[PDB]
């Protein structure tokens, strides 16, 4: 439709953030993705680690 | 050092003009344009080298660039690889008003901007480059 | 004997080969393209085709069979779909490795900053383990901060 | 009137001492279910720190 | 309820256009002296891009929108609908050229 | 014909908000009103009716030709109203089977 | 049957009991793998007796495995993260 | 076209057959399960050479199921058609949509669109045939056709022939 | 950039089903029982 | 002019400020009111213009020269967020911020055929008889959906039936009839519909509706320009490519060249390796736009129909008549002529018949009043049935009577010795081939045995209960 | 309908100076700490080191 570079940068950075947090929600140095209930999103990486993860 | 680069760039200019003539004849003879594609890798390698930009501008290779970008009389546009490589090279070099005056590439740029068979990304890049080149004239 | 008969021969895993998934392979192994954000068609059962709950992806309901393999819930393993991204994005798990690779090569000609002429570089290439090989090559090429369009004769660089 | 009512009721019901939307990082376990197994257990629970 | 005058691009309530007319286009449109059909044909309630202009003389936007010679106020970037053929001919009689703001013409 | 009509999509288009048993009863009623038109409504499924004990021994083309000849003979013995056929396609099903005419 | 019990069973040397505990007395599952790509992308239809891997376009070089359902889930979650674990039934050296 | 190939088969034996006659029983089981089968990868296996002296090796006991698994290697005669190959045939049926011929175990269907136009199908002829002025191809007639396409099924192969080029048709 | 035949508009099977082909016009014009 | 007005370095700057969603126009009006009120005062609002765009949500753009002017304009407003979220717009963006939108089509054309988004005629094709000058609504020509006393099927308004079922019809002209408050002109409804009720692009026409609309024009589908444009759109959008596809080039300097797709990037750039008599040319890969590629279909290749009435039908290419390609089908085993645009070279069919018809595999159905059979293979268009006699038949799903639902109290089998045998048990033939298998269905004295050893009809064979013994 | 008990929470006293010895791997050897709290409300306000 129309390409203000500032808007493009904002929206593409949002897409990058969503894709990154879909696979890893413990990225140090930035806030986590939160659910509507306030709990952090259980990313795929969190599924595999810990005592209760997939492997253990 | 740099006299030699000018000689090599002039040789490249002659090769590019000869390849364009050969491809135009081949299209007129019922054969596809292949010589431009054959010469494309060497032209790309030369253009990607930044330190040769000054020698390119001193030999006015943009004239041959425009000749390649000029659509052939059969109303057939050049190969998309050639257009993309030439657009990238044009972006990669500091083109000034004097160089445009020497080459007259603005006419072909406007044609690309107005045309519709051209890729929309190339259309946007042509608009951007035309605006950038009009910038120094008005201030 | 608890599994329904299948004519394919039964064998056991002997090797697990890792690697990344090429976009071509992702498109090839997919069975449907996901494009509509709405999960439900009209909130009247029958989830929207082409959405995140496409029936071709697999079945998790007892009375519904998978539309791709035709097997029941107890037998359908699930089938993948693919989503085309408008602009490429970084994989969050590979950003440090991407940075290292960017440091190891030239950003214009796409070639290594060092060649086998250097005895240390040839020694590093001689090693076998890919991880240690990459570590040594990065330790060497990190120091080299300029691409060479000429041999340190043209080495293929852009200068 | 729902703000204070719901906040107090939630904090006393769940034990998370804070706002509902800030459940993480809040001090949990402040409020507990009274132990009524026997009289001594109730008396002990009411005097616990 | 607000409508955008097609010719000058100003946006004012439709009842305001009917009762008082366009303060800028009244020299060529006579919107106040025009019936509801002509008001609709020159003022459209379907538009986009509300624009507020403070100083027509020095605002580059006003020059870009060709509203630097008009009254400051509410203006629309894009207006749905074009002037009718008869009104176009009437304006061409006056010697004034009409450039559509519908965006389809550029 | 009723059993075949309860499964035909023609009934579903005709009656989108009716049960299958309603379609079956409607087919029975239409058969009582006019067996010939109901037999015509079968279109292609009429060839699957149990007509003769050894109906499957004949080639498909020969059986189809026999059915066509029988139905043309019967409909020409009956006669077709052109005005009603124009008014309603259901009565117009019999138009192609008239002699000289065709689909 | 946690990890320490698994270590005790390893110390006893009873491999059959360990395999039975972790497969038959738990989530056992059957999958089909392509003999070429090595992925679990075979679209197997047992009733029609036809197997087919679209990516490799083969109908013959296909095997079936008995793996824990949790292993299948782990491999699918790995594939969700662009990692491709390929299972092969023969060694290569 | 016929070939000699070295093939291998995996044979599973139930423990109830663990007797002195195990080897011969495996041999007849292999013969019954291979002779006459049709595999799309290889085609048709017609015979197994040296069928009574095939080595079976040592069977491996499958852990947890008791049954032994045997790896049997053998040499067999295999026939498989190829795209663009011209072979002899015998017509088996004549139909308006085309005629069906037989090339050994394979049955080949040739459509009218791959038949020369002068060979107009004659249904009045006894038996009905695709005939021309000098050519008449009916049931039982020798025909030379070129296989154009092959269709792979579960355990069947479907081939399409043509007689529209030179040196084809009736022979 | 700038350029009716019903053959290109719809599939020939659909056209034959809907009776919109040259055989159809010949049959309709012809003075003979179908 | 228009080109000369492009911005310069000395032109006033443009700032963008984030605001609360939905309050952008309110902030614009507040800014204008503040500027007017402070105009002519000692400290007027030193700005030039301010605006916003609907697409760029949450942003308000002000043209000024100083940041203090922006702060003064934003001072006293509540929609501005706490932080000074202001940024300097790049001069190149100045043209883009005010460029128009929705310029794809000039206008809705009267006489065009369109689809309806919602309403009682949701999805019905409609001709645009009239376009209202407002552009929000338009009068359309539709096929009425009436019952005359969940929607009735579309049908031309019949005045006689309407009067019989409702004698309150009105008349206003000749050929223009108003019934029940709805205006029907010569059997076609004419009703105004809003622009938000229409789809003016990607319109899919059907020859049935086209004939029903054009019959009153004394010629079948006389108008075919918009239809031809729709055909071009359908042909262009339906093309999808995969690596290894043999394609031909229509335009460019490389026109009339063959090549194989090597890799696919996005959906508009395709890397192709060309094939030619010169070896040095065959070793080059060229990226070519998809708009100038046509698929090459060679005779004798497995191809699957992408879209149309024959969707999911496969076969082998037989005749290549340019745009239209002919292939012998696999299921119907008959030649079908479909455009090359609807075919993909798929070497394997593996067609799934689920979610189609009423019957699945291994279903005991009644062929007719006399013949009862079982399903051996299902098709997208028909079914294959093995009957109790031992023969095979092909019939459409409609022709089949119904599934023979039998309770265990009805599906009972007794062997030769008299011992009851139930469903799924294994029995062996007493004589003959002496085969064995698992019972699939029991009907009268007929048993449907299936065995994995038998390949014919997927191992299904009918054998009488009197000739088998329990295993 | 459920009986909840508030468990008393133990905290360090405010308005008192606490002097601590930091560990060796640090430029700091000793720290003087104080946390302030207004008398009215007894709420923590600020900390100083
Ligand atoms: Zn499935
Ligand atoms: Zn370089
Ligand atoms: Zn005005
Ligand atoms: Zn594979």
């Amino acid at each position: 439709d129309g390409s203000p570079q500032h808007i493009i940068n904002e929206v593409e950075q949002l897409l990058q953030f969503h894709v990154a947090t879909y696979m890893d929600n413990d990225i140090a140095g930035q806030p986590q993705a939160l659910q509507k209930s306030g709990r952090p999103v259980k990313a795929i990486r969190a599924r595999l680690k810990g005592k209760e993860g997939r492997l253990r | 050092l740099e006299q030699m680069q000018d000689e090599l760039i002039q040789q490249l200019k002659l090769q590019m003009e000869e390849s364009a003539i050969r491809d135009a004849n081949n299209i007129e003879q019922g054969k596809p344009a292949i010589f431009k594609l054959k010469l494309l890798p060497k032209v790309k390698d030369i253009l990607l080298r930044a330190n040769l930009a000054d020698s390119i501008l001193d030999n006015n290779l943009l004239a041959s660039v425009r000749l390649w970008l000029e659509p052939l009389p059969d109303a057939s546009l050049p190969a998309y690889q050639i257009q993309k490589v030439l657009f990238d090279a044009i972006k990669s070099l500091p083109i000034k008003t004097s160089h445009l005056r020497e080459s007259g590439l603005g006419k072909v740029m406007v044609f690309y901007q107005k045309s519709k068979r051209v890729e929309p990304n190339l259309k946007r890049t042509a608009e951007k480059l035309i605006s950038d080149w009009t910038r120094p004239i008005m201030g | 004997s608890q599994f329904p008969y299948s004519s394919a021969p039964l064998r056991s895993v002997k090797e697990v080969q890792f690697g990344l998934l090429s976009p071509e392979e992702i498109r090839a192994i997919s069975v449907v393209k996901i494009e509509y954000p709405e999960i439900m068609d009209e909130s009247r059962q029958r989830p929207r085709e082409g959405g995140l709950n496409d029936p071709k992806l697999g079945s998790i309901d007892r009375n519904f069979k998978c539309q791709t393999c035709g097997e029941g819930m107890a037998e359908c393993p699930g089938h993948f779909g693919h989503m085309e991204l408008a602009k490429p994005v970084f994989h969050i798990g590979f950003i440090p490795k991407i940075k290292k690779v960017c440091e190891c090569i030239c950003m214009n000609c796409g070639k290594l900053l060092l060649d086998e002429t250097n005895p240390t570089m040839a020694q590093a290439i001689r090693i076998r383990d890919p991880k240690k090989r990459f570590n040594a090559v990065w330790q060497l090429c990190k120091t080299k901060m300029v691409c060479e369009a000429d041999a340190p004769v043209s080495r293929g660089g852009c200068g | 009137s729902t703000t204070i009512t719901s906040g107090l009721k939630y904090s006393l019901a769940t034990g998370n001492w804070g706002e509902q939307k800030k459940a993480m990082s809040s001090r949990a376990g402040v409020s507990q279910v009274l132990n009524r197994y026997t009289y001594s257990s109730t008396l002990s629970h009411l005097r616990r720190t | 309820r607000e409508r955008a005058c097609m010719l000058c691009g100003i946006v004012l309530p439709g009842r305001v256009f009917m009762q008082n007319g366009c303060p800028n286009c009244d020299s060529v449109l006579n919107l106040r002296d025009s019936d509801q059909a002509t008001v609709n044909e020159c003022t459209s309630s379907s538009f986009e891009g509300l624009v507020a202009v403070g100083d027509n003389e020095h605002s580059w936007v006003a020059k870009w929108l060709r509203v630097d010679r008009f009254q400051p106020g509410l203006y629309a970037v894009r207006v749905d609908g074009r002037l009718p053929s008869d009104i176009v001919a009437a304006l061409e009689q006056y010697g004034v050229y009409y450039r559509p703001r519908d965006g389809s013409v550029i | 014909t009723a059993r075949l009509y309860q499964h035909s999509s023609k009934s579903s288009a005709e009656y989108p908000n009716r049960p299958q048993l309603a379609k079956y009863c409607i087919g029975l009623a239409k058969y009582i009103q006019s067996p010939l038109l109901e037999y015509l409504a079968l279109d292609e499924s009429m060839y699957s009716l149990h007509i003769h004990k050894h109906q499957n021994l004949l080639p498909r083309e020969k059986l189809i030709d026999a059915v066509q000849t029988s139905i043309v003979d019967i409909v020409n013995l009956v006669g077709v109203d052109i005005n009603e056929a124009v008014r309603a396609p259901y009565h117009a099903l019999a138009l192609p089977y008239v002699c000289g005419l065709g689909p | 049957f946690g990890e320490m019990e698994r270590d005790c069973m390893i110390a006893h040397g009873a491999a059959g009991f360990l395999k039975e505990r972790l497969m038959e007395a738990s989530d056992a599952f059957r999958v089909h793998v392509c003999g070429i790509c090595g992925l679990m992308s075979v679209i197997a239809n047992l009733k029609k007796n036809q197997f087919e891997c679209r990516s490799c376009k083969n109908k013959t070089n296909i095997y079936q495995l008995h793996i824990p359902y949790a292993a299948k889930l782990l491999f699918q979650e790995l594939m969700a993260m662009n990692i491709a674990p390929r299972l092969y039934t023969e060694r290569s050296g | 076209m016929f070939f000699l190939k070295d093939l291998s088969l995996i044979l599973t034996l139930h423990p109830s057959y663990f007797g002195p006659q195990m080897n011969q029983y495996l041999r007849e089981k292999l013969l019954t399960d291979v002779e006459g089968t049709c595999t799309g990868q290889f085609g048709y296996i017609v015979t197994v050479l040296d069928g009574m002296n095939i080595d079976v090796g040592k069977g491996r006991i499958i852990p947890g199921s008791g049954s032994a698994e045997f790896e049997v290697k053998y040499r067999a005669v295999v026939w498989k058609p190829f795209k663009g190959e011209v072979v002899d045939a015998i017509v088996s049926n004549v139909s308006p949509i085309g005629f069906f011929a037989d090339v050994g175990p394979l049955n080949v269907f040739v459509s009218t669109r791959l038949i020369p136009d002068n060979l107009v199908y004659n249904p009045s002829n006894s038996p009905p045939a695709y005939m021309s002025n000098d050519e008449l191809i009916t049931k039982g007639s020798k025909v030379r056709l070129k296989v154009v396409g092959t269709r792979t099924d579960v355990n069947e192969i479907y081939a399409i022939g043509s007689i529209k080029e030179d040196f084809l048709g009736a022979i | 950039e700038q350029p009716t035949s019903l053959a290109d508009v719809f599939e020939p099977s659909e056209l034959k089903e809907k009776m919109l082909t040259d055989e159809d016009n010949v049959i309709r014009v012809t003075d003979l029982p179908e | 002019p228009q080109r000369l007005l492009i911005p310069t370095v000395d032109d006033p700057g443009i700032w963008g400020v984030k605001v609360r969603l939905g309050k952008e126009k309110d902030v614009v009006r507040q800014i204008l009111k503040k500027k007017l009120a402070r105009e002519g005062t000692k400290n007027p609002l030193e700005i030039y213009s301010a605006f916003q765009r609907d697409s760029f949500k949450g942003h308000v753009y002000i043209e000024a020269r100083k940041a203090e002017a922006i702060n003064d304009a934003l001072k006293g407003n509540v929609n501005v967020f706490s932080n000074n979220s202001k940024f300097l717009v790049g001069i190149v963006e100045y043209k883009d911020l005010l460029r128009p939108v929705k310029s794809s089509d000039v206008k809705l054309t009267r006489g065009s055929y369109v689809r309806v988004k919602n309403g009682k005629f949701k999805g019905d094709l409609a001709q645009v008889d009239e376009v209202l000058e407002n552009g929000l609504e338009a009068r359309l020509k539709l096929v009425p959906r009436l019952d005359y006393g969940f929607r009735p099927a579309q049908r031309l308004f019949s005045e006689a039936e309407a009067r019989v079922h409702e004698p309150t019809i009105r008349r206003d002209r000749d050929g223009f009839v108003t019934y029940g408050g709805e205006e029907y002109y010569e059997g076609f409804l004419y009703k105004t519909f809003r622009l938000q009720n229409l789809i003016v692009n990607s319109i899919n026409p059907t020859l049935n509706e086209l004939s029903l609309f054009q019959s009153n024009e004394e010629s079948t589908t006389i108008d075919l320009s918009t239809i031809a444009d729709s055909l071009k759109e359908t042909a262009k959008n339906l093309v999808s490519f995969q690596p290894g596809d043999n394609v031909e080039i229509i335009n460019g300097e490389l026109n009339h060249l063959t090549g194989t797709v090597s890799s696919v990037n996005q959906s508009t750039i395709v890397s192709v390796r060309l094939h030619s008599d010169d070896d040095t040319i065959n070793s080059e890969t060229v990226e070519i736009p998809t708009s100038d590629l046509r698929k090459i279909f060679n005779v004798g290749d497995h191809v699957r129909v992408i879209h149309g009435k024959h969707t999911d039908d496969t076969g082998l290419i037989v005749e290549v008549n340019g745009d239209k390609v002919e292939f012998i089908s696999n299921q119907t085993k008959r030649t079908v002529i479909v455009f090359s645009n609807y075919l993909i070279k798929s070497t394997d069919s593996t067609v799934s018949i689920n979610e189609s018809g009423r019957f699945e595999l291994h279903d005991l159905v009644q062929v007719n009043s006399d013949l009862v059979g079982i399903v051996i293979r299902a098709q997208k268009d028909s079914f294959d049935v093995l009957c109790s006699d031992g023969k095979l038949l092909s019939l459409p799903p409609v022709s089949i009577y119904s599934k023979l639902n039998l309770n265990p109290n009805q599906q009972i089998a007794i062997d030769s010795n008299g011992v009851e045998v139930k469903v799924g048990d294994t029995v062996r033939e007493f004589t003959g081939e002496r085969r064995q298998g698992t019972i699939l269905h029991v009907y009268r004295n007929f048993l449907f045995l299936r065995s994995r050893e038998i390949v014919e009809n997927q191992g299904v064979f009918v054998t009488s209960s009197n000739r088998v013994k329990t295993i | 309908g459920s009986e909840k008990v508030l468990i008393a929470q133990e905290r360090s006293a405010a308005n008192i100076v606490q002097v601590f010895k930091k560990a060796a791997p640090s430029p700091i050897s000793h720290v003087a700490e104080i946390r302030s709290a207004l008398e009215k409300g007894s709420r923590l306000i600020s900390t100083m080191q």
